[PDB]
């Protein structure tokens, strides 16, 4: 989909997760642990947020460029993601069961128009759907939604 | 000595609690692709001048 | 509208320009020059330095050679004298290079033929160079400045 | 398979040598310097021993699929390496003289089935076909066989 925007955190070798480069915001999920595999990205000052857990920082200006965009409205439906595709209804997004596990837990979730509406964090499991524990933005707000007994990526 | 010490626990103790407000109510809009930071917040506390 | 958009000189030489919109007569402020039009030179401009935009009212004359202005702002594609820019996310984006310093009053119109904004300087970056306008929202003009961007 | 066992050993961007999943224990020569380059059997614990030269460790549980199989039987023979082969004969492993040269000293030798035999450390050429400077497993003990006058690769 667009390659040259979603990083990976690498944590002693590993991929752990993936930071983000969206909407003037450098971005990860705080709680995956490690360092972004970028050098040039390294040296930023993210800064934390337990209650949200989405450490971020602003994207230098060198490489503006290559940030997507972003969305707040959030029409009920059918949106897109880097393992398949997902499906938002009332306030959840569920996806099918298994597709996407943890060590992944920073990719994106785009949308019809390509553009980035969510953020996955974790999971939770429950029948045929696992639902997203996302983290979303409001018009103005940046939103949890951590469905109930929802494990973190 | 001991009540000058305790004025300044309870100033920078005072203090850090204002500031501690001023984060736990402007990093929820600094983690936002959006800064919109209301002009009412904006001036309420000292604005980080987000730059668009 | 070629008879729109009016040239700025400086010791007989294009440095940027002033267009003529909406009852208004306006030009980036920073840059400095002489109208051409000697008939519009004489008039009094009232600038503004914290928005870089120096106006007056157009005379009643020539107001038919204006351009139609617009406030809403939809994500997509507008026009320019260079080629077209992109208007998303609240950042005007442009094919670097199209945009030369010295071209820094031109206006941006939009796909019904009206002007959304003003330009006046470029953040370079990448393959699609920003530029800091100065907008009009519904009731306030506003300037969007991209970090490190220079003047034209 | 066997082609993706061997974990090359890195230092300062030259190829010094690899280190061989073997069995359960990762060994690795124990001369050759530098840092491995696969960042996780780096990590390891590395009990090291000069009389030997093969500092090995336990291998971390999650790659323990992608490592080969061990014998100690050496028949008369002739038997397989990624230089091309090696051939068995008078407690010697013969290989075309210039086969190898000095710097990838950790490449193991396989047999024909495929279980991992020994691993050399160096050469030692006289006449047409070059000694190797080897470690075997015997039934219980890791055993250096080095002829005479063996310069380490």
């Amino acid at each position: 989909i667009e390659n040259d925007c979603i990083f990976e955190v690498k944590h002693e070798g590993k991929v752990t997760g993936y930071a983000c480069l969206v909407g003037d915001k450098v971005m990860k999920p705080a709680h995956v642990k490690g360092v972004i595999d970028n050098a040039d990205l390294a040296k930023l000052a993210f800064k934390k947020s337990s209650k949200y857990d989405l450490e971020c920082a602003q994207i230098p200006v060198h490489m503006r460029s290559d940030a997507s965009k972003y969305t707040h409205e959030k029409p009920e439906g059918h949106y897109n993601w880097h393992h398949g595709a997902v499906q938002y209804s009332g306030g959840r997004f569920t996806i099918p069961t298994g597709a996407g596990k943890p060590g992944d837990s920073g990719r994106p979730i785009f949308d019809n128009k390509g553009r980035v509406v969510a953020i996955v964090l974790g999971g939770a499991n429950e029948g045929s759907r696992t639902a997203l524990s996302v983290v979303t933005w409001n018009k103005d707000m940046v939103t949890r939604v951590t469905p109930e007994g929802s494990e973190e990526w | 000595v001991g009540m000058s010490l305790l004025a300044l626990i309870s100033i920078f103790a005072s203090c850090y609690m204002l500031v501690a407000a001023r984060s736990k109510c402007l990093t929820p809009y600094a983690l936002t692709p959006g800064a919109a930071v209301p002009w009412t917040l904006g001036i309420l506390c000292c604005a980080p001048r987000a730059h668009a």
